């Protein structure tokens, strides 16, 4: 339905699958279903339902073997949500999780862009104790290297 | 030889001299602060009963001694020398102070309808309560019908499913007061399980229903806010086979057994294996003979 | 009868034990528990939880009169004007 | 007022209807309606929710023996 | 010379004390002096901290209350004389009427006691606790005497009021001594007559309740091994501490019935 | 005396219970025959 150049009625159908209670194999298939519910919600711009559905996931699970692309898309979707909402420190934290993902560590740009956006989203937050702590943590981090006219 | 000899003799000399050192250490008096007088004074009740206004050792710091803080009172000057953790008395696990303890989820073979119902009962509040705040999460529920066929087992499995550990309690005036008092630690430890409500000349145990940190719920269960009713059937339709199999720690035989056995739980299979042992597969008709023999 | 209901919970049971020990010390004994309606009627508690020490010494008297122990040449002539509130444990003819 | 409600959820047509409910009853109606709304997974309650809670805690005083009346 | 100094400072009027609780700050102690008191100690003292488990008989200096020599064991005379000095001998077949009850008790007591491995060989649980609830006069103590006679092992005669000493904690000490004696003398059968005297339902009274909870806790301490099997006996089970008859605890209810007609013929 | 502590061969190191007061471990003083204690024989004891 979503492929069929029509989306207003796309989110509705899939926003009826409680893969939490459907009683399936393990936390792979249902994580995928929840994430596609979320993707459809973002596509239709239903941010309240986006947050509510995202609350169904437990990020602690993503410390597992195959849990790489699923958590990557999880954080990317949360980041779309927050970017259209207005928060910036939350977007910082989400990019930080993306960067800390072991797979994301590999390949040059897959971490260079992550750190670029992490630093900008630290900078684009209000001056609070939390923002100051994040500024300190991202400060240098060794790997921040001397990205030209950037770490300065 | 010198290395080991001198190593062991150094151990022995150090131990002996430290024994002499210990021989000049005086014990303290174990007691609890009561009221925290002017910040240089505390009313402390020693174990044997007597209560003294006592000092506060400077390096000890303050604000860590509040009414009930075990302290090591100085034996003569009666000064609070250094605090202590709360002693664990036998009145903890018998007072139902157990957070952990679970067996499995597959241990409950069938029961799918009640599993799903209680799941929808207790998950969402332990997980997202903000949705409700957008109003009051349900607090209690009921497990009902026959003697709650696998009531505590239902809790034992679905709590593990939800990842919140446990707070079990039995309901078999002072007792009521303290049962509500340890609610502080209960929340500090979730699904609360005040079971055995039946069997009541007690009147302070009323449903006080205080306010605690959001999340954490209860499944208060009995027979005959908290708005649920999980009716249960003492047998199952065709899950007696299932109960036997998932209890078969030790199948046509399993059918032939359930086809005439009508009990309430896996005690049937427990008796099967037990009497077969008196008389691992190779049992077969022995189970049938048991189930025919059990009286109940 | 009144020298078996003291304060100091357990003292009464200790008294019963000492009496039976003295009996066994003696060659042939006749005990004459009188007014035993004071020492032990029923066993139900309800509000009698505070008066359970007498019940306890009565239980000690039973276990002495007959239990996992030969009693010896000890013969008991209990007296009671009302053997209608006595405990069936004490009344049962293994002891009387 | 504390809850979040739609625009077609007028309460003024849940009062004019004769009914011998009390304050506890009305609190229960509202709490049950919100609970049912969340169960059916919406974050805004609606007239159907209030109808269902109304009938859930108005006719609850039933299952009596009818020969008494 | 340091050893001589320690010897000179180890005079021998030590006070017997417990080790109720332990802590690390180094090692410390929270000993409970028999002179009913609770004394904390920073430097555990001459004890080499052999894991110093909560619960132990330690010789402790009278005034400094420092842990001097540790004592091996202490079982009051009331539990040292509390065993079958002369094993009785009545019979097994000479207990009329009750047949299913006697068979059930024989299995659930002796068979796990003799053929221990050929119970768990089948994934079986030989329940530790057998409660004989009967109407007064059925013969519960008769079957108990028969088991003590023809069962070997070490038999413990627990006698209800025998656990209710006036002094606070002495009853719990007596129960601890009884259970420890059972464990040391394993295989053991622990027959508790008139269990309605250790603790009935509620609550000196708190002392009786505390000794009851000592019984409950140390019974729970059992595992399938630790070859001690407990057989409570009791006349009036007027809902006697439902917590007592729970999972793990006394859980084989050997109900005792009144003698039927054939039973009475056999009895006569 | 409730436990003669196995007597450790030499240096018996008796034990005693003064009942409500306390439970002490004790030696023998001036006693001619340090065997006549019988492990329950209601022995003598000094104050301090
Ligand atoms: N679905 C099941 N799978 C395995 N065992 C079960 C099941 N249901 C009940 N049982 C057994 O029945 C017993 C019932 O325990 P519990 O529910 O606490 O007591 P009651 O059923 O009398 O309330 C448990 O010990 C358990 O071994
Ligand atoms: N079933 C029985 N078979 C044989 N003797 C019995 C039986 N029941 C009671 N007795 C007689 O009574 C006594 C045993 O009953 P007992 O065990 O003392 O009862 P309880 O357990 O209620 O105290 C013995 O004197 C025995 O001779
Ligand atoms: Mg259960």
């Amino acid at each position: 339905k979503e492929q069929n150049g029509d989306v207003k009625e796309a989110a509705s159908i899939l926003q009826e699958l409680q893969v939490e209670t459907y009683g399936s194999m393990e936390k792979k298939e249902r994580v995928e279903f929840i994430l596609e519910q979320m993707r459809l919600c973002l596509a239709v711009k239903d941010y309240i339902r986006t947050q509510i559905i995202s609350k169904k996931i437990n990020t602690k699970f993503f410390q597992e073997e195959n849990t790489e692309k699923l958590k990557l898309k999880y954080y990317n979707l949360m980041i779309q949500l927050d970017q259209h909402e207005g928060s910036y420190l939350s977007i910082c934290k989400h990019y930080r999780a993306i960067y800390d993902t072991p797979c994301i560590q590999a390949e040059s740009e897959k971490w260079q862009q992550a750190l670029k956006s992490v630093v900008l989203y630290v900078i684009l937050a209000p001056f609070d104790n939390e923002q100051s702590d994040l500024v300190h943590r991202i400060s240098g981090d060794k790997k921040l290297e001397e990205i030209p006219k950037y770490k300065d | 030889e010198l290395r080991e000899q001198l190593k062991e003799l150094t151990k022995q000399y150090e131990k002996s001299e430290n024994d002499l050192k210990a021989l000049q250490s005086v014990g303290q008096i174990v007691g609890e602060v009561l009221k925290q007088l002017t910040e240089e004074k505390f009313i402390v009740k020693a174990t044997n009963g007597p209560r003294y206004v006592v000092g506060c050792r400077r390096q000890l710091d303050k604000s860590k001694l509040k009414p009930g803080t075990r302290v090591a009172l100085d034996m003569t000057t009666l000064t609070i020398m250094r605090y202590l953790p709360r002693e664990v008395d036998p009145l903890v696990y018998n007072m139902s102070h157990e957070d952990p303890g679970n067996v499995s989820y597959s241990e409950i073979g069938g029961l799918s309808e009640q599993i799903r119902e209680l799941r929808e009962v207790i998950e969402l509040p332990l997980t997202n309560p903000e949705l409700f705040q957008r109003i009051i999460p349900p607090k209690g529920c009921l497990l009902y019908g026959p003697p709650g066929t696998g009531k505590t087992l239902l809790a034992r499995a679905v709590a593990s499913q939800l990842d919140c550990n446990f707070l079990k309690v039995v309901s078999s005036g002072e007792s009521a007061r303290l049962i509500r008092e340890m609610f502080n630690y209960a929340r500090d430890h979730c699904i609360i399980f005040m079971d055995e409500i039946d069997a009541l000349m007690e009147l302070l145990n009323q449903m006080d229903g205080f306010d605690t940190l959001h999340r954490v719920k209860m499944i208060m269960a009995t027979n005959r806010r908290l708005d649920r009713k999980i009716h249960i059937d003492l047998p199952n339709e065709q899950a007696r086979l299932d109960i036997l199999k998932i209890h078969a720690g030790p199948e046509i035989d399993y059918e032939a057994i359930v086809k005439l056995s009508d009990g309430f739980n896996g005690a049937d299979l427990r008796n099967v294996c037990t009497e077969a042992g008196m008389f691992v597969q190779e049992d077969f008709m022995k189970a049938v003979r048991k189930v025919a023999d059990s009286k109940k | 009868g009144s020298e078996l209901v003291q304060k100091y919970v357990g003292e009464g049971a200790r008294m019963v034990r000492e009496l039976f020990e003295m009996a066994r010390t003696k060659k042939a004994c006749l005990i004459f528990f009188d007014e035993i309606d004071a020492i032990g009627g029923a066993r139900f508690d309800d509000g009698a939880g505070g008066d359970n020490e007498v019940q306890r010494t009565m239980l000690e008297l039973i276990n002495q009169l007959d239990g996992f122990d030969p009693r010896g040449n000890i013969k008991v002539l209990m007296a009671t004007n009302r053997p209608d509130t006595l405990d069936p444990a004490l009344m049962r003819p293994g002891r009387l | 007022s504390k809850m979040n409600l739609s625009e077609e959820v007028d309460l003024e047509d849940y009062v004019a209807r004769p009914d011998k409910i009390s304050g506890a009853d009305i609190n229960s109606i509202c709490q049950e309606s919100g609970m049912l709304a969340v169960r059916e997974n919406r974050y805004i309650v609606l007239a159907k929710d209030f109808e269902k809670a109304y009938k859930t805690v108005i006719k609850k005083d039933e299952q009596e023996h009818e020969f008494y009346k | 010379e340091n050893s001589e100094k320690i010897k000179v400072n180890k005079t021998l009027p030590y006070l017997v004390s417990n080790v109720i609780e332990l802590l690390d700050v180094g090692k410390c102690a929270v000993i409970k002096t028999s002179t009913r008191q609770t004394y904390f100690l920073p430097v555990i003292g001459l004890v080499d901290a052999e894991k110093l488990k909560p619960g132990d008989l330690v010789g402790v200096n009278k005034d400094s209350y420092l842990i001097l020599e540790t004592l091996p064991t202490e079982y009051d005379s009331r539990v040292k004389a509390m065993e079958v000095d002369e094993r009785p001998t009545e019979q097994y077949s000479d207990i009329g009427g009750l047949d299913k009850q006697i068979q059930e008790l024989v299995e659930a007591i002796v068979l796990p006691m003799n053929h221990k491995e050929k119970f768990e060989n089948l994934g079986i649980q030989p329940p530790k606790g057998v409660l004989m609830y009967g109407p007064p006069g059925t013969g519960k103590t008769l079957l108990a005497r028969a088991c003590a006679a023809q069962t070997k092992a070490t038999f413990l005669k627990l006698a209800g009021p025998q656990l209710v000493q006036m002094f606070i904690g002495d009853g719990a000490k007596l129960v601890r001594d009884a259970f420890a004696l059972a464990k040391e003398k394993a295989p053991s059968i622990i027959f508790i007559d008139e269990l309605d005297a250790i603790g009935t339902k509620r609550f000196g009274d708190r002392e009786v309740q505390r000794t009851m909870l000592e019984l409950l806790n140390q019974l729970d301490g059992f595992q399938p091994n630790t070859q001690v099997k407990v057989i409570a006996a009791t006349n009036r089970v007027d809902i006697l501490d439902p917590a007592l008859l729970r999972s793990g605890r006394l859980d084989r209810k050997i109900e005792f019935p009144m003698p039927n007609e054939e039973a009475r013929a056999r009895i006569m | 005396c409730t436990k003669i502590i196995n007597a450790d061969s030499e240096d018996p190191k008796y034990i005693i219970n003064v009942k409500q007061f306390a439970k002490f471990v004790v030696d023998l003083s001036d006693q001619v025959a340090p065997t006549d204690i019988e492990e329950g024989m209601r022995v003598g004891v000094d104050r301090n």
